[PDB]
């Protein structure tokens, strides 16, 4: 079916300008639209949408309505403008979903075969890559309940095109570029750090959270099962390197050979050039 | 069983873009027959052909769209 | 109803406006390819993430984008004679053994033709190299189009055909790629097998040379002269060619190798003239008398186009009697007859004009 | 003011073939043959087999026929030049 699916911040803005329509309009819910989408691969992209007056009550949480007039009058339009672009799904802002949804992407599975669902989001804050992205099939479960609708989490990567990057790329100007070899690989270094290991305190700090209450999620077995394939060395105190100790400077070997070998030669090609074209002018103009 | 009328218009109406398709080409064609399927790299698969023309270029366009490739030899 | 809806949607991704082809040169890199479109602008373009290693290939023609030139699909690459070369037909089979002479060259084709596609191993342990090729010419006689073409139409799918009016193609046409392709293709279908026919205004030679048109005549054959003497192998695939005369076929396709078999028809005999009679007689209703001597010994030196359509000729002469089955009297009349009355219209043999 | 008309003239093209009483087809110097309609300026049967015609390139149908064209450079000198040797 669908593996990974790919957003374009065309698409995603087409969101974020209608934020403004019902922001400064009103009132309650979010932004809700139909997604088209582009399929030339198992992957799957998305170019353009469109989106479509959507309103959903609270009490009546389970209230949802999709214009069809709107949804398939401007299809045609589309369609006319764009052959290979389809209705993939629908998309909306989140930033949680409710039980809800199942309604609608059940109801527009006569459209496509699986409608995928895009949470976006408007504002960013975090933890990181934004957005998110959900398929729609039945696990049923291992408990006994009858047959279960529960949207899995699909991941999502953003992508550029051709032509698109005239403005986009232009109105920022701020960001300093790349650069590689210096800077870049250096700050992930810190943010691999950042990242990596406040999502662990974070997940270590609700695996026990999950002693106390929260069970299930037993989970099962993924938590452990996946937590092991990380435990193939943990590395604990100190390091379990007795073997891999040698091997580690071993590896510093040629990164420090080539380092003052041609270190040594482009001092040469420093020093030499220099003081020969500094002397040359230095000492013939006076 | 009604949506026949409105569904009828659009193919007129994208048969007038076939109208405005009659008027005019500057281009005579001659065709090659060929089958070709590439597997990827979900699946696409059709069909399509080989295009010269009288300017000495030679196209590339998919099975024709209208007349299908049943006629005829090239 | 909704098969308009489909057809319209399939319409609409004709929408989409159509590549062009080129061939693949080289490659600079894996950002620049080198490409040559059918026009003969070379370009190194970028490419699609679609694609394939197998799209590269070593110079196989390629499908160009109309805007970044990019290549999309590639198709196997030809300038397709050669379904018009398989537009050919014939009966036979039957027509091999029903012209009847001459025994030793019915015997003989079809050694050198069957034997070294079905037994190479008698080539490779005795250590001999077989025939690439041979020459039938004429019209001593018939049976060049005849026995040639039968073996080639009860080949099927395998076999080359080549016409005279093919070689000087069109006004600054080029036939070199020709004579390399239909070696190409004959090192490609095997055992191939090649008939030219009438080749003394194709196989010009240089002695003389007239106006500009001379010397693409000579192109087309330094090019044959190439493939066929090769340093190309031809060693698995047959050749045969038609001449009426080999005054102009210059030493080097009277050498062997080019040509190696040639192989002189022979007038029909009246012990071959018999056999050559009672597959006539079997079309046409004869009356319950007949003597198959009697039309033998009436007409000599007369090539089996001439039996034929002359024994044709009697059954005109027949129907202007009405008669369904008429007696060889009628027959022996229209027989002799028309026959003589062609024999003082064509001057040759055996005297040139 | 006339500049836009009549610059569409071009070019000139001999028609072959018929599918229709309103379209024809006529072969033009791009080398390519041109299935036309024709203008109400023109009746239908002004248009024969074998006639050099004209165009509208926005509209594409034809415009007005024009039959004469005279000799190659060859035969143009062929063509006699006044009178000599006198009886
Ligand atoms: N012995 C024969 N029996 C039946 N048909 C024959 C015979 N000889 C010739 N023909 C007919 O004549 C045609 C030409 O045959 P072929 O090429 O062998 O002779 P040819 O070279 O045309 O002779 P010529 O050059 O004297 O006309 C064939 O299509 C064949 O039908």
């Amino acid at each position: 079916a669908v593996q990974k699916v790919v957003v374009h911040p065309l698409v995603l803005l087409s969101v974020v300008d209608h934020f403004n329509r019902i922001g400064k309009v009103g009132n309650q819910k979010r932004v809700v639209g139909v997604l088209l989408g582009s399929w030339q691969k198992k992957v799957l992209d998305v170019s353009n949408s469109f989106a479509v007056p959507f309103d959903e009550d609270d009490k009546d949480d389970s209230v949802w309505f999709l214009d069809h007039d709107y949804l398939e009058n401007m299809y045609g339009m589309f369609k006319k403008v764009n052959a290979r672009e389809r209705i993939v799904g629908w998309y909306h802002t989140g930033p949680k979903l409710h039980k809800n949804d199942i309604a609608i992407n059940e109801l527009m599975k006569r459209y496509c075969p699986n409608s995928v669902l895009v949470i976006i989001d408007v504002k960013p804050k975090d933890l990181g890559l934004p957005t998110e992205a959900y398929i729609s099939v039945e696990e049923v479960h291992d408990d006994g309940t009858p047959t279960s609708k529960t949207f899995e989490h699909v991941t999502s990567e953003i992508g550029a095109e051709e032509a698109e990057e005239v403005g986009v790329e232009h109105l920022l100007r701020d960001i300093k570029d790349t650069t590689v070899g210096t800077l870049s690989q250096r700050i992930t270094n810190q943010v691999h750090g950042l990242k990596g290991l406040n999502s662990k305190l974070l997940d270590i700090r609700s695996y026990l959270e999950k002693v106390a209450t929260g069970k299930l999620p037993i989970n099962h077995q993924i938590i452990y099962q996946l937590q092991d394939v990380f435990n193939l060395l943990p590395d604990v105190s100190l390091q379990e390197f007795v073997k891999a100790f040698y091997l580690k400077t071993n590896d510093q070997m040629v990164v420090v050979y080539l380092a003052s070998l041609i270190r040594s030669v482009v001092a040469l090609h420093n020093l030499i050039n220099n003081k020969i074209a500094n002397r040359d002018a230095e000492k013939k103009e006076g | 069983t009604h949506e026949l009328q409105a569904m009828k218009d659009k193919i007129k109406e994208n048969s007038e873009k076939i109208k405005v398709n009659k008027t005019l080409p500057y281009l005579v064609s001659n065709v090659i027959e060929l089958l070709d399927v590439d597997p990827n790299d979900s699946q696409r698969k059709g069909k399509c052909a080989v295009i010269k023309t009288s300017t000495r270029q030679t196209y590339f366009l998919p099975v024709i769209g209208l007349v299908d490739a049943e006629k005829l030899k090239p | 109803t909704k098969q308009y809806e489909k057809s319209e949607n399939d319409l609409k991704a004709l929408q989409s406006v159509g590549q062009i082809v080129g061939e693949v040169l080289k490659q600079l890199t894996e950002e620049k390819f080198i490409v040559k479109a059918t026009n003969g602008p070379r370009y190194v373009v970028g490419c699609r993430r679609q694609l394939d290693k197998s799209k590269l290939k070593p110079g196989t023609r390629v499908a160009l984008d109309m805007t970044t030139l990019t290549i999309m699909r590639y198709l196997p690459r030809e300038v397709d004679p050669l379904v018009y070369n398989m537009s050919h037909e014939d009966p036979g089979n039957v027509s091999y053994s029903e012209i009847g002479g001459l025994s030793e060259q019915i015997r003989e084709l079809r050694e050198v033709i069957e034997l070294p596609l079905t037994n190479p191993e008698l080539f490779q342990r005795v250590g001999i190299i077989p025939p690439k090729g041979c020459l039938l010419y004429g019209p001593p006689g018939t049976g060049k189009t005849l026995l040639a073409r039968a073996v080639a139409s009860q080949l099927d799918c395998n076999f080359l055909k080549v016409v005279s009016s093919s070689i000087v193609d069109k006004y600054i046409g080029e036939s070199a790629r020709l004579i390399r392709e239909m070696f190409n293709y004959a090192r490609d279908h095997q055992p191939c097998i090649i008939f030219m026919d009438e080749i003394d205004a194709i196989g010009g030679r240089r002695f003389s040379e007239g106006t500009s048109a001379d010397r693409e005549i000579q192109r087309t054959l330094m090019e044959l002269l190439n493939q066929m003497d090769g340093f190309d192998t031809l060693h698995r695939v047959k050749m045969i060619m038609a001449t009426n005369r080999p005054d102009t076929l210059d030493p080097a396709l009277l050498r062997p190798g080019r040509l190696d078999r040639k192989i002189h028809i022979d007038l029909p005999n009246e012990q071959a003239r018999l056999d050559i009679l009672k597959i006539h007689a079997g079309p046409i209703t004869k009356h319950g008398e007949i003597d198959y001597e009697a039309i033998v010994k009436l007409s000599d030196g007369f090539n089996g186009a001439d039996l034929r359509n002359v024994c044709t000729e009697a059954g005109m002469f027949a129907i202007r009697a009405d008669h369904d089955f008429v007696v060889q009297e009628d027959f022996m009349k229209a027989v002799r007859k028309v026959a003589d009355s062609k024999k003082l219209e064509s001057k040759l043999d055996y005297k040139p004009v | 003011q006339s500049e836009q008309p009549l610059q569409v003239a071009r070019c000139t093209k001999i028609i072959n073939a018929d599918s229709e009483d309103p379209k024809y087809i006529i072969n033009v110097k791009q080398f390519a043959k041109f299935v036309v309609d024709l203008s109400d300026q023109v009746a239908p049967t002004d248009i024969e087999e074998g006639m050099r015609v004209g165009v509208d390139r926005n509209k594409y149908q034809i415009h007005i026929p024009l039959p004469p064209k005279i000799d190659p450079t060859v035969t143009m000198m062929q063509v006699e030049e006044k009178p000599d040797v006198t009886y």
